[PDB]
RNA sequence: UGCUGAAAGCAUCUAAGCACGAAACUUGCCCCGAGAUGAGUUCUCCCUGACCCUUUAAGGGUCCUGAAGGAACGUUGAAGA
RNA sequence: CGAUGUCGGCUCAUCACAUCCUGGGGCUGAAGUAGGUCCCAAGGGUAUGGCUGUUCGCCAUUUAAAGUGGUACGCGAGCUG
RNA sequence: GUGAAGAGGGAAACAACCCAGACCGCCAGCUAAGGUCCCAAAGUCAUGGUUAAGUGGGAAACGAUGUGGGAAGGCCCAGAC
């Protein structure tokens, strides 16, 4: 016998949701990942689709460790001459608080579109709900 | 970190309230105060306090020695509150308070026409003295030092907002 | 005022202070004794 | 703020006493008819969707003959939606016109910039030809300051090319008015307007302070 | 430029706790911009159909009836190699 | 060694900062007007002619800067000789 | 001594340095160097100390009560900073 390779009749997608209250940023976003990866229900092939739905119920309620909210630079640029453009946890977390987790996993997910075919099963919130009522996400816990 | 073991003392005219972290006090200053434990636990002897580290909290006697000077300091801010030091010098120059609005002349284009903060009143017993009246003892030294800062001494002039105190920065001529 | 790279404590009116992470000079008798860094 | 989309015709003079002849640029107002009111029903916002003047319509489409008809029994020229700021604009009352321009004195205009076909770089972007002295030759109003050295490897706005330019949206900001009348429906104004006769001219009081 | 203040009785802008501020900068203005594949919104307009065969859960044929609209084809231009 | 054509000029900018002009703070043997002069920062800004191939060096006259530098010590499928 | 005329695993890179020698197939297992956060597989490893610098993962004089552990010396319970 050989062992398990995967049909592209095996995909399945549920919907989940977890709760953000005092959690620190990266130890939040690497659980996210694996689950986001689908690694508690399909494994041993990036040839077919492996991963599930999941929310993350409230990003203002994040936090970082000790005073990391002034640690990295956040740096990128393209072109229109030179000058590199930074950024701040500080400077983010007022102004839209879903963004400082939508930045977090792109390093934690694999190479180019392969880490891509799993962000589009990621889903964040603010203000303590969502708009996915009608996909009926069970809890994660803790 | 010795400070923690301090009795701190209270006047006759506190209560001293406590339920939990929170602590009430009030006093003859028209001030309400409600004050937290919460790093820290104290107890209250009726005219002594002793302070001490909380469960899952920091170790030793550091954040406890810390938190002893600003229950004073209220305990103080409810009671009579602190004293006049800030002065102006100048010929012209003035200190008004305008409501939530102060003014400050010092020969400019604009007599600096800023608010307040929440918790503090201005008085000016003479145009060049300037008192700030409340209970916290820090919104009474940041306010002055926002203030003091509008031009800034003049070296040989002397002009401008000042501190009572022994030095003198006001520098004397020299012979060319 | 200049910052030089190295600061001496010549006078007994000077201390020198460490604030925010920097050593400076400050010299109530004299002002002209002013120094940042260390 | 509002535009009440004034139309392009031409510059005159209208002197003072002194003898200085103060040229002018003239545009003449027709002004609004007003065709939605919008309020609240769409993502919470308030714009009057304002339509200027009338046009003879004499072969329009059903997707425009079916608004037309709900905006009133005369057909007007264009749409302009016009998005209203929250205490500093209002719908109700009378509909306005040139009491926009009763104490503020500079003006925004935009207009649809001219075709300059090749446009090139040594008249639009203010670049230097080269001589046809010297026995120089085949290369005088050619451009080709485009890199050194193999260094650049990617070009940014500060290097020029030929191709279209014009057709597209142009603002100006440089007018102060000089005489209203709202009883001649006229607007006068120091400094030239954008583009050629006719167009749209949207024009609409300063915002800077 | 800093306030209240400990570790280090004092002293301190920092450790717990919280302020000011540059010709720089985000919003604001002016222009671009939903391939923003995360492709968003809203209004105005229109159409209310059947049959045969087969190695077909799919193809190949025929007929009724084509809206709202778009373009070609023209007369050319404020647009243009 | 089966060839990255020679110096300066014109065209053309663009990056650095041990900052030249602009800003921010300061000591002065800075009473005031000027002057001397050190930290902090790359938003915006920094001369033409004579002899001379010479940029340059010298000079004439001008600056808020004519700053100190990098760019195959920035110039040919770009030009002059 | 290896390489020059010796492939393979490792040092993500790197004739040679480290480890180890190449018949061919394994629906095998055990070991070498090296690795065990995460792209990227195997410790979110355990015990104790160190540590605000993102040093670790580029850098000296010197300076601060930087800071863990220690002994000798002065100031000292009749009494010291």
């Amino acid at each position: 016998m050989k062992t398990f390779t995967a049909k592209p009749e095996t995909v399945k997608r549920d919907w989940y949701v977890v709760d953000a209250t005092g959690k620190t940023l990266g130890r939040l976003a690497t659980e996210l990942a694996r689950r986001l990866r689908g690694k508690h229900k399909a494994e041993y092939t990036p040839h077919v689709d492996t991963g599930d739905y999941i929310i993350v119920l409230n990003a203002d309620k994040v936090a970082v460790t000790g005073n990391k909210r002034t640690d990295k630079v956040y740096y990128h640029h393209t072109g229109h001459i030179g000058g590199i453009k930074q950024a701040t946890f500080e400077e983010m977390i007022a102004r839209r608080p879903e963004r400082v987790i939508e930045i977090a996993v792109k390093g934690m997910l694999p190479k180019g579109p392969l880490g891509r075919a799993m962000f589009r099963k990621l889903k964040v919130y603010a203000g303590n709900e969502h708009n996915h009522a009608a996909q009926q996400p069970q809890v994660l816990d803790i | 970190s010795r400070v923690a073991k301090a009795p701190v003392v209270v006047p006759a005219g506190v209560d001293v309230k406590i339920n939990g972290q929170v602590i009430t006090i009030k006093g003859k200053n028209g001030e309400l105060t409600r004050t937290l434990n919460d790093a820290v636990e104290v107890k209250h002897a009726d005219n002594t306090l002793t302070f001490g580290p909380r469960d899952g909290y920091a170790d030793g006697w550091a954040q406890a020695g810390t938190a002893r000077a600003l229950l004073n300091s209220m305990v103080i801010g409810v009671t009579e509150g602190f004293t006049k030091k800030l002065q102006l010098v100048g010929v012209g120059y003035r200190a008004a308070v305008k409501g939530n609005v102060i003014n400050l002349s010092l020969g400019f284009s604009h007599p600096v026409d800023h608010q307040l903060p929440a918790g503090i009143t201005a008085e000016c017993p003479t145009q060049t003295e300037i008192v700030l009246k409340g209970a916290d003892k820090q919104v009474i030294g940041q306010v002055a030092a926002d203030l003091r800062a509008y031009r800034r001494p003049e070296p040989y002039k002397g002009k401008g907002v000042r501190y009572a105190d022994e030095v003198v920065r006001t520098k004397e001529a020299k012979k060319k | 005022m200049k910052v030089r790279a190295s600061v001496k404590k010549l006078c007994r009116n000077c201390k020198i202070v460490k604030r925010d992470g920097v050593i400076r000079v400050i010299c109530s008798a004299e002002p002209k004794h002013k120094q940042r860094q260390g | 703020m509002i535009g009440l989309v004034g139309k392009k015709v031409g510059m005159t003079r209208i002197f003072t006493e002194d003898g200085v002849s103060i040229p002018v640029t003239v545009i003449e107002v027709e002004a609004n008819r007003v065709t939605q009111v919008k309020d609240l029903a769409n993502d919470g916002y308030r714009a009057i969707q304002v339509t200027t003047g009338a046009k003879k319509a004499n072969r329009v489409t059903k997707p425009e003959a079916g608004h037309f008809a709900k905006a009133g029994v005369e057909a007007g020229r264009g749409l302009w939606e016009f998005r209203l700021a929250e205490g500093e604009e209002f719908t109700v009352g009378q509909s306005i016109s040139v009491e926009l321009f009763a104490d503020v004195k500079k003006v925004d205009v935009t207009g649809t910039s001219k075709g300059k076909g090749f446009a090139g770089t040594v008249k639009r972007w203010n670049f230097r030809t080269q001589d046809a002295t010297h026995g120089n030759s085949l290369s005088h109003r050619v451009p080709g300051s485009i890199g050194q050295n193999q260094t650049p490897g990617k070009v940014f706005k500060g290097k020029k090319m030929a191709g279209q330019m014009g057709n597209e949206r142009v603002t100006v900001q440089s007018l102060d008015v000089v005489r209203v009348d709202a009883e001649r429906n006229l607007l006068l104004v120091k400094g030239a307007v954008p583009g050629a006769t006719g167009s749209d001219l949207i024009v609409k009081p300063a915002v800077k302070a």
